[PDB]
RNA sequence: GACAAUGGUAGGAGAGCGUUCUAAGGGCGUUGAAGCAUGAUCGUAAGGACAUGUGGAGCGCUUAGAAGUGAGAAUGCCGGU
RNA sequence: GACCGAUAGUGAACCAGUACCGUGAGGGAAAGGUGAAAAGCACCCCGGAAGGGGAGUGAAAUAGAACCUGAAACCGUGUGCUUACAAGUAGUCAGAGCCCGUUAAUGGGUGAUGGCGUGCCUUUUGUAGAAUGAACCGGCGAGUUACGAUUUGAUGCAAGGUUAAGCAGUAAAUGUGGAGCCGUAGCGAAAGCGAGUCUGAAUAGGGCGUUUAGUAUUUGGUCGUAGACCCGAAACCAGGUGA
RNA sequence: AGGACGACAUUAGACGAAUCAUCUGGAAAGAUGAAUCAAAGAAGGUAAUAAUCCUGUAGUCGAAAAUGUUGUCUCUCUUGA
């Protein structure tokens, strides 16, 4: 049997041309009275899923 | 294709049996137990051949000293005046001298009292 | 493409040549497609027991703890006298494919290799009215050829085969019929004019 | 010949076998280490598990959607038309026969990055804003 | 030919001996093969020969391929003592 | 048939689901080989007979139905050196005295006396351990294959590489088969725009890009789905047999 | 929805080419010598390892009979836009 790509990741993550993953920040769900606005304009830029985290799901994202 | 066990199992088996021959009883019979004789008695010659070197120095230096000491001397202050007077060159297996010939040995002796 | 021969003789001596004799033979590839031919012809018809397929053995041998001796299992286990094979043969297949770059470069490092030991012999189209191999035998003896001949025509003529099956060593392939294990068992080729036009207009 | 075959210089390689010796160093333990859960026979944990700690894809929140329809079209610079020689009309029964254009999803999009350095006579699904200028500067046509 | 390095368990990397089978080239064998037994031999190691005895018909060597490919222990399993 | 060759391959090469175990359903092994040809040992002798030793058949009975070759453990009979004042993980290195004579090389067997020396694995911060395992000898007994994934080594071409099922062909490994797939162009949730694009009133500033090498088969490593290195539970459920 | 006349296949079977003499041996198929057949050098046995000793193979050849597969000959049946 071939491999199966994980669904719920394929949801949360694109594919860029170097191989990196992008992923979009959490605490983007509520309590927004508890974070400045400081706070509240930089969880939304999006960022590269981590060197750390890469070596841990190489076989979860093969058809990406 | 399967591979039988064939006659390695024979001959393994022999060229530790036929190094153990001459050790008492069942060590020179069986495998398991002439094997394991043969591991130790491969590791007692290792620190013996270095042994070997050290322990006829500690028999050389005690025929000189049961050499000089009739000449009315010590063993120390026989190899310090024949590094010292002359250049003699440090040798204690050649106390092959002072078995053979006692007349070869005795002008050594005057020679290390003339310069100390 | 020395000259011809008829049985000692010589006529109109082709020389035309391409790419399919002259290319400098390289042996990675004449390598590798041996390999791809020696392994396809084994059937690999070959299985073993494993501790499913042995007769029995569901039982637990009553040996748990209280007797005094191992604990085991079922009397089918890989430790024990009668079945259960651990990692066995399996019936598989062996066969693996290669690119068509890959495998018309074979025959012009086979074909090659002839031409540069002068192991090729160009005749015109013998024609056997019916089979005998001791009229067969004649020619190859006068022709000069090695113990072991690899006999090119261009179609299969139902009286050129059937002589020389029984000379050992000479086998007859048709112009399309070549391999890669064949041109490389032979010592020395023969090809008839009528198809040395042939196996060239397929490669060069 | 046949009774004297070599393989490619340093194409080959050997294979190791553990637990056969205990100089091969693969041995008496085969390359795990000692007591655990992954040096027992089939364990290892599921990839993408931390342990039992929320993993990363639990922690992440989704993002996006399909879009059903979508259409595709390929991609053809003006790098790529010098192959084309002298004078030639640009048409899909030409652009794909060549080899420029394999396998097409729809319609060709005429890209600009190089440059074409001959008029042509060009017939395609849509331009772009820059491409639709450098065939005018040579002198050219258009076709949607 | 100088100057250098070389204890090592978990573990990473390299280089080799051997066993059954197949393909190709060469070869020994009833003037005696394989197997077994004795020996004071050869290589840095796994391992290779050769010399008499028993044995009574099949076996090695060079290059490449493929593995049911190597046992001192699992209160391991059957047989013998 | 790059499948097995009597602990193998069927449980079964022997008159096998048979001796034998169970009230019952049900469980279930052990066994092969004289010689080319039975020419299978006439007759004498010790014996109550077995079993022997001669004579005979045979190439050989030192192949006699305990019947091809005949390993080790274990029990014997013979003989060169040695031991009855000594505290021994049984060996090692130094060495007198004695009896021998090989694949000829600064040889072999034996060992009065001296020095050093608390077995082997497995688990441990640490085992002579009075922690675990094996009576001994012999066989058998554990990282394997498939279809995918990714990196490395090779090789063929290279802005291009390559076929799948099928049909012809010697269970041929080779010709047709371009449906398909990966690359040549990214960016955004999407419309879309495109060497640029999205966020933004604004290329103002930043995110990801752009000025290049890929692809097809295979050697090795590892990961995934499969019993996945092998051995071992207490127990759960489904048909059935038993007072 | 109810039959005949012979074509072919299956269950018996037949023909089927070509080596003689010495050495070692208990025995020739072996090595040393001369011969031959080959649409036949696949394989097994014969006192050891046989293309030519035997049973055979490539190739032809064969059915009293009982099934089986189909061709065309009946024979049943039919209105077409
Ligand atoms: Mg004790
Ligand atoms: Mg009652």
């Amino acid at each position: 049997p071939k491999m199966k790509t994980h669904r719920g990741a394929a949801k949360r993550v694109k594919r860029t041309a170097s191989g990196q993953l992008k992923r979009s920040r959490a605490f983007t769900s509520h309590l927004f009275a508890n974070k400045s606005t400081k706070q509240k304009r930089q969880l939304r830029k999006a960022r590269l899923v981590s060197k750390s985290d890469m070596k841990r799901v190489k076989q979860l994202l093969a058809y990406k | 294709p399967r591979v039988k066990g064939g006659t390695v199992t024979r001959a393994r088996r022999k060229k530790t049996i036929k190094l153990a021959k001459g050790y008492f009883g069942s060590k020179h019979t069986l495998y398991k137990v002439a094997k394991q004789q043969v591991m130790k008695s491969g590791q007692y010659a290792f620190r013996d051949r270095r042994q070997r070197k050290r322990d006829f120095r500690k028999l050389w230096i005690t025929r000189i000293n049961a050499a000089a000491r009739q000449h009315e001397m010590s063993y120390s202050r026989l190899m310090n005046g024949l590094k010292k007077a002359g250049i003699d060159i440090n040798r204690k297996m050649l106390s092959e001298i002072a078995i053979s010939d006692e007349k070869a040995f005795a002008q050594l002796v005057t020679k290390a009292k003339d310069a100390l | 493409y020395d000259v011809l021969k008829l049985d000692g003789t010589k006529s109109g001596s082709i020389e035309l040549s391409d790419a399919v004799f002259g290319i400098e033979p390289n042996n990675s590839v004449l390598f590798e497609a041996i390999n791809l031919q020696r392994a396809s012809l084994r059937q690999g018809t070959h299985a073993v027991k494993n501790r499913s397929a042995v007769s029995g053995g569901g039982r637990k041998p009553w040996k748990q703890k209280g007797t005094g001796r191992a604990r085991q299992g079922t009397i089918r286990a890989p430790q024990w006298r009668g079945g259960g094979i651990v990692f066995g043969p399996t019936p598989r297949s062996y066969a693996y494919k290669m690119p068509k770059k890959m495998r018309r470069l074979a025959l012009r490092s086979a074909l090659s290799f002839k031409a540069q030991e002068n192991g090729l012999t160009v005749v015109d189209a013998f024609n056997f009215e019916a089979p005998k191999t001791k009229e067969f035998k004649n020619v190859l003896s006068t022709l000069e050829q090695p113990k072991k001949v690899l006999v090119v025509t261009e179609n299969e003529d139902v009286n050129v085969e059937l002589s020389a099956r029984n000379i050992p060593g000479v086998q007859v392939t048709t112009a399309q019929g070549l391999n890669v294990l064949d041109i490389t068992n032979a010592d020395s080729l023969v090809i008839t004019e009528a198809a040395a036009k042939k196996v060239e207009e397929v490669l060069g | 010949k046949l009774h004297e075959l070599k393989p490619a210089e340093g194409s080959r390689k050997e294979r190791n076998r553990v637990g056969r010796g205990v100089a091969t160093g693969n041995g008496k333990t085969s390359g795990r280490g000692h007591k655990g859960q992954k040096a027992r026979s089939g364990g290892g944990v599921r990839p993408g598990f931390e342990g039992g700690q929320l993993p990363l894809f639990r922690r992440l929140p989704k993002r996006g959607f399909t879009n059903i329809n979508r259409k595709e079209y390929a991609i053809v610079n003006l790098d790529q038309l010098n192959k084309f020689e002298d004078g030639t009309e640009v048409t899909p029964a030409l652009l794909v026969e060549s080899g420029v254009v394999k396998n097409e999803k729809s319609g060709i999009k005429i890209l600009g990055n190089g440059s074409l350095d001959k008029k042509l006579t060009v017939k395609a699904h849509k331009f772009s804003a820059s491409a639709a200028e450098a065939i005018d500067a040579k002198g050219g046509a258009h076709e949607v």
